[PDB]
């Protein structure tokens, strides 16, 4: 009920799986075009149960003090800025490792290309 | 449910019946306004037509209309309210269970209708009904039957006629003569649309089933009225309604049969009822003598005629049915007719008083419906009834001894006169015994006037037969008492209360119960029983002392109850601790009283004990107990102990209270970190400015709680203005012990020496001129596990003043003196070793060589040293005397606990016991060695010399210090503003002098090593770890984010070191000592600090500009973000610096005199966190 | 450590503790300077290990949402306001029971006047 036990970890893993399948979905070909598909994977990975937010934060991989004063949301309610912190957090670390995977995939997509055929 | 069923519909029935009655009264012609001014409508009528609003009343209605106006002259408005609402409740509630119970003479239920809602039973069945309540009028309803109409008064007029046909046995709430009600019938009362319908469907069957509906009704239904009026405090109209609560039946049963049947036994040991009882207890041993006079003053045999039982507040009745139970199983033991009993109970047998009109009559209905019960002879002769008591005596004469057809006119005169207030003074007031028989044969001639004559004298004897009634009643000379005082709280309080006890015996005249007490004391006979119960804070305080002795010296016990906490199933209460008790008249000085110690249980296991008779310690005297002072009666404790106690003589008058002051205690006292030491006196000699004063806090044993300052300036001149109490200005400045008068935990005494002042909160004791006993000794004695237990018993409120330190034993010896020295010694060693005392040297760190590591086992190993050795000396000093004859084993762990800062569970939480305290404590020292860090930057330390170097005012005089060679080894700040950012610019960066500081103490062969401890150790418990840094970046961050907090806790809000910032963005924030504050100090930081910053933010700004324009990519994410940054930056510094010239344009000067509290708040938003400090929001120019 | 199980009537009852024995030695005789009172005792009562915080805030009898929008602190920090909502969640629960305390020491302090001697 009120006791739950999830790490950040669990949360990056879900969130480089939703990223690799929108890649893969909407055939992404350009650098600038990640953002979004970024940030979509960021969306279908905060939690809204308060436990499991309470969790999260004591867990380690996550810091406890924002970088850019230009996300934090004007209200009332402290559970939009824990889960404006962890969503920057998770922007920050998916595009740290990014090219990878887009680099990847075009160069299947060139193997497989098949003389446009 | 049942229960909660009349608490919920009791507010709104009163609000029902007040606003009928009212409404009533208006159209009748009697409103009250606001103010209360009579608005009797005028008695102007056409002739055979009233002119009211409209309804058309007879003219014969008008004159007692009149009576009610006539009331109005005599009662206000709302008692008379009040009295008709509860007149119709108790009448439809008396009639309701009547009609339930199905013992009518018809045998047919008036109001509800059997098989048919919102309908009278008596509609069908008209003829019979008329016939067995009104045959005169039979033949008219059956002409109303042939309507099928007319719901009208004409149910009430039947209401009326069985009311009447009750009246022949039941005469003190149905009359048979009309009565004032009678012309205030409420209009449409019958209908179904009225409360009686809602009355009916809201009271179910069930409940009618039980026999302490009758409680409940007398409590839940004026609970409401009960919880309005607790708010305010009641002076003479709420007396007796807010002293209405319930009484448990089985307690009522055991107070009974050790009161009454306890005496029917041991007046003639024949009595077969032995088996009979359950609650009785029998004692076991007593002396020869007083069994010898007990047998020669107690009767072979007494009728069973002559029981006399009183109840001053018999409230519901439950003790009155308890009471005629249990002499009904007597009259049966001794055989008499079935039928004349309880005639013969209620003629001379049981007997009952109160204060409230409602609780006499309830307890009256219940009595008759239970004599109706068991008697058959009942309900067809008529008995007269005493149950009301105190009513107000009417002033008209000439007319009530007119028709008597006449020494006796005196005595009625008198007592008509003593009747006037009698509701103010309650059951307390008494008639001379003298009167009493004479008075009887008064009432027996108010018989004989009673039915002889005419009208006026049957009137006649009907006012003059209630006074008589109840002085006779009064003056009986019972023989056994058995009540429950009602409870006196704030409200209890009353001047006029208080001026009538003060002419009563002053003894007890703190609370109500103990002059009732008194009075049933009073009131009863020789050898006689009272068997009572009361709060249990009636044997601990000093006021009763005086009332303990004289209930020793002419009174003795019998058997005592421990009732305890826990009753009631734990329900409100907050102080539900209670007790009962049983005494017998005939002092006995050597009796042995019986005690049962039923506390903390709960009501079933507190059942199973009193049936088990477990816990019994009939193992003490009677006279024993004034061997302590005080006469604290305990039950627990031995004789070995109480003899003992007198052993040894007590402290004289060597203790002595502290000084006092009248207030303004914020312009008096003040920490000693924030104020200069050129003034201070314990520092610095020179000047008497400020003086070291003793308050007491929390649990500390023989040395400690240095903290606070006092102004004394002159002897005192300033504060001898005031002149609170200045109280015993000449033992001042001379060595003693202290100890706390706040409750706290336990007792403890401190060391005190030379050079302090005393307050009330701790108060002190010095040795005489050339005493025989030493202060060491006393200061041995008075933590002693047995002086500890003494001083608990005592005083179990926790309450140590002068007059209860002047009592406890002290012995005499050797050892003790150099145990105590010891003792003292490592105490002092144990507080001299943090930066809050003024005694502080050098860090526990610096002192050792090697490895950080290495000093820190150390430091644990010395402090393990000083535990065991302390507990060494408290097992020692206990072993050592221990009176060397009876003890008790540890009372509390409190008692057996050794309070040292080194001891981690006195630190860290009593309560908590983790293994994270191996590593939270770990993580604490390295913080305070930080602190110590900046100590040597800012000047307060340094490395070459011991104690504080410079806390002067002003600035003044650190140019000598600095040029004499103080500081050498580790040089000091010259401006004295240390910067704290996030980069190597300044050459004054803290993380960089924290290097050089550890680098200077330990070398330069292992910094790394040390570095890495430092930021493992501070990563535990101080901040949370990152995934990959080095130890100068956590540093760093720890001195950004939780060095100010730490700080702040540490001097509890009166920060030595200002912190200056900028803002939500940490542009610019600086460390500013206090002491090195002088009226040019903002505009260097603005010269010296801002504008350079501002050229650099700058320079940079545009830099970053082409560095993302160029191999724009994949970076460019990463980059541009600083872009961003710096943006915010330069506009937050702009306006800072906006401000801080603003601000510098002014020359403040501060003054340390005025303490932090009052000048932190000058600089306006320029400081960080004004708020929680100054405890105002600042101020924006 | 991080596992730790702290809740919200341990804090309560510390600071009722704390407000107790504070009243009981500054000796105030009025039911209008219990401010000062009030606000020392709800002072020093918050916790600052972040574990702590964490594991109060997921307790149960204190909510999530900000009444006083005063209050708030202005930082990019998320310590303080967590410990801001538990300041103000304790001063409330405890200014509704404060009168209590104040006439049962008035009352218990008259009682020992001793005629002035
Ligand atoms: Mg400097």
């Amino acid at each position: 009920m009120a006791m739950s036990n999830m790490t950040y970890n669990n949360v990056f893993d879900h969130a480089y799986e939703m990223l690799k399948e929108n890649i893969r979905y909407d055939d992404i070909r350009d650098t600038d075009d990640l953002h979004d598909a970024i940030h979509m994977a960021a969306d279908n990975a905060v939690p809204h149960y308060y436990a499991d937010i309470f969790s999260v934060m004591a867990s380690e991989g996550i810091d406890l003090e924002f970088e850019d004063s230009g996300l934090m949301p004007d209200t009332k309610d402290v559970i939009r800025i824990l889960q404006a912190r962890i969503y920057e957090q998770l922007t920050i670390d998916l595009w740290e490792d990014a090219e990878d995977l887009l680099n990847e995939y075009l160069e299947e997509v060139e193997e497989y290309e098949e003389d446009e055929e | 449910m049942n229960t909660n069923n009349i608490k919920k519909y009791a507010p709104q029935a009163r609000n029902d019946f007040r606003d009928a009655v009212i409404q009533k009264l208006t159209t009748l012609g009697i409103a009250a306004d606001k103010k209360g001014n009579l608005q009797i409508a005028e008695a102007e009528t056409i002739g055979e037509t009233v002119r009211y609003g409209q309804f058309d009343y007879p003219l014969s209605t008008l004159p007692r209309r009149e009576r009610l106006v006539k009331r109005a002259r005599e009662q206000g408005f709302e008692v008379l309210v009040e009295h008709c609402a509860y007149t119709w409740f108790n009448r439809l509630c008396a009639i309701r269970y009547m009609e339930l119970h199905g013992y009518l003479d018809h045998g047919f239920r008036m109001l509800s209708h059997p098989e048919t809602p919102t309908a009278f039973e008596v509609l069908d069945h008209v003829p019979e009904v008329a016939e067995a309540l009104l045959p005169e009028s039979k033949a008219q309803l059956v002409e109303m039957k042939l309507s099928g109409n007319q719901d009208e008064a004409l149910y009430r007029e039947l209401l009326l006629g069985q009311c009447h046909a009750l009246h022949h046995a039941m005469p003190f709430l149905f009359e048979a003569v009309d009565d004032e009600a009678e012309l205030l019938l409420p209009d449409n009362l019958t209908r179904t649309d009225s409360i009686l319908r809602g009355l009916v469907d809201d009271i179910p069957e069930e409940d009618w089933e039980q026999v302490e509906v009758i409680g409940w009704l007398y409590q839940f239904y004026i609970s409401e009225k009960k919880d309005a009026v607790i708010g305010k405090v009641v002076k003479s109209e709420d007396i007796p309604a807010a002293t209405q609560l319930f009484t448990p039946n089985w307690i009522v049963q055991y107070l009974v049969q050790n009161s009454v049947g306890r005496q029917w036994l041991q007046t003639y040991p024949d009595s077969p009822l032995k088996d009979k009882m359950e609650y009785y207890i029998e004692p076991a041993e007593q002396t020869p003598e007083v069994q010898a006079q007990l047998a020669a003053i107690t009767p072979a045999s007494i009728e069973p005629e002559s029981i006399k039982v009183l109840d001053p507040a018999c409230g519901s009745g439950h003790i009155l049915t308890e009471a005629y139970n249990v002499l009904k199983a007597i009259y049966e033991e001794r055989g008499y007719r079935t039928r004349d009993i309880p005639q013969l109970i209620l003629e001379n047998n049981i007997f009952g008083l109160d204060i409230d009109d409602r609780a006499a009559q309830l307890s009256g209905f219940a009595m008759l419906m239970l004599a109706r019960q068991d008697d058959r002879r009942i309900l067809g002769r008529g008995v007269r009834l005493n149950i009301v008591s105190l009513q107000e005596s009417k002033l008209d004469i000439a007319e009530v001894w007119t028709k008597l057809n006449f020494a006796e006119y005196k005595l009625l005169m008198r007592t008509l006169a003593l009747f006037t207030s009698a509701k103010t003074l309650g059951s307390l007031i008494q008639v001379p015994q003298e009167d009493e028989a004479a008075l009887k044969a008064f009432l027996e001639r108010l018989y004989r006037l009673a039915v002889e004559g005419d009208i006026q004298q049957k009137e006649a004897a009907a006012e003059l037969i209630p006074y008589i009634q109840q002085a006779w009643i009064l003056a009986q000379r019972y023989d056994a008492v058995v009540a429950n005082p009602p409870y006196m709280g704030g409200k209890g309080m009353n001047g006029d209360l208080k001026e009538f006890a003060k002419k009563q015996f002053p003894d007890s005249k703190s609370d109500l119960f103990a002059m009732f007490m008194q009075h049933a004391f009073s009131l009863l006979k020789e050898n006689g029983f009272n068997a009572q119960v009361n709060m249990q804070s009636w044997m601990f305080l000093s006021s009763y002392e005086a009332l303990r002795g004289w209930l020793l010296d002419n009174k003795t016990f019998i058997t005592m109850a421990h009732l305890g906490a826990r009753a009631f199933g734990q329900i409100s209460g907050e102080v539900v601790q209670t007790t009962a008790w049983v005494i017998k008249n005939n002092h006995s000085g050597f009796y042995k009283p019986v005690f049962f110690r039923l506390v903390d249980d709960n009501e079933e296991h507190k059942k199973n004990n009193l049936l088990n008779r477990m816990n019994c310690f009939k193992n003490t005297l009677q006279n024993d107990f004034k061997k302590i002072p005080g006469s604290p009666i305990a039950y627990w404790a031995t004789l070995a102990f109480i003899n003992s106690f007198l052993k040894l003589p007590a402290l004289g008058t060597r203790a002595v209270k502290g000084l006092d002051t009248n207030g303004s205690i914020d312009v008096f006292l003040r920490r000693w970190p924030e104020v200069s030491i050129n003034s201070f006196d314990a520092l610095g000699k020179g000047n008497s400015k400020w003086f070291p004063i003793a308050k007491g806090g929390e649990l500390r044993k023989w040395f400690g709680n240095h903290e606070y300052i006092i102004n004394y300036e002159n002897d005192g001149i300033e504060l001898r203005k005031n002149k609170a109490n200045l109280r015993n200005k000449d033992m001042y400045f001379q060595e003693g012990g202290t100890w706390t008068v706040v409750s706290t935990t336990g007792f403890s005494m401190r060391y005190m020496p030379k050079g302090f002042l005393f307050d009330q909160g701790g108060s002190a004791v010095f040795c005489e001129n050339n005493d025989e006993l030493s202060i060491y000794n006393i200061l041995a004695c008075m933590n002693s596990k047995y002086i500890n237990y003494s001083a608990s018993l005592i005083c179990p409120t926790l309450n140590f003043t002068t007059g209860d330190v002047r009592k406890f034993p002290v012995i005499k010896n050797n050892h003790l003196e150099d145990l105590a020295k010891k003792a003292i010694e490592i105490s002092k060693a144990d507080w001299n070793q943090f930066e809050t005392s003024w005694e502080f040297s050098k860090n526990k760190l610096i002192e050792h060589k090697g490895n950080v590591a290495y000093s820190y086992a150390s430091y644990c190993n010395f402090q393990d040293k000083l535990y065991e050795q302390l507990v060494n000396i408290e097992k020692n000093i206990n072993n050592i005397i221990e009176e060397i004859l009876g003890f008790k084993i540890e009372t509390t762990e409190n008692s057996e606990l050794i309070t040292l800062n080194s001891n981690k569970i006195y630190r860290y939480g009593q309560s908590e016991t983790n293994d994270t305290f191996l590593n939270r404590h770990r993580s604490d020292t390295i913080s305070e060695l930080i602190s110590y860090s900046v100590g040597c930057q800012m000047g307060r330390y340094s490395l070459d010399r011991e104690g504080l170097v410079y806390a002067h005012e002003g600035n003044k005089g650190f140019a000598e210090l600095a040029a004499e060679g103080a500081y050498k080894t580790f040089p000091a700040d010259n401006d004295g503003i240390l910067p704290l950012m996030d980069d190597e610019w300044f050459e004054d960066d803290v993380t960089s002098r924290v290097k050089e500081f550890v680098r200077t103490v330990w070398g330069e062969e292992h910094l790394q090593e040390n570095l890495e401890f430092i930021a493992e150790s501070l990563c535990l418990y101080a901040i949370k770890p990152k995934k990959g840094e080095s130890a100068l970046e956590t540093i760093r961050r720890y001195l950004s984010t939780q060095f100010w907090k730490d700080h702040m806790k540490m001097y509890k809000k009166r920060p030595i070191y200002w912190l200056f910032s900028s803002g939500k963005e940490k542009a610019f924030e600086c460390l500013v000592y206090l002491h090195r504050y002088n009226d040019a100090t903002l505009s260097r930081m603005r010269t010296e600090y801002v504008v350079p910053l501002l050229a650099r933010y700058q320079a940079n700004i545009d830099r970053l500009n082409d560095q993302l324009d160029e191999a724009s990519g994949g970076e460019a994410t990463r980059l541009k973000r600083e872009r961003d940054s710096l943006i915010k930056k330069f506009s937050e510094l702009r306006s800072y610096d906006d401000r801080l010239r603003h601000y510098a344009d002014m020359r403040i000067s501060i003054d340390l005199d005025d303490g932090v509290k009052v000048n932190y708040g000058k600089f306006g938003d320029l400081l960080a966190d004004v708020k929680a400090i100054t405890g105002n929001a600042p101020e924006a120019i």
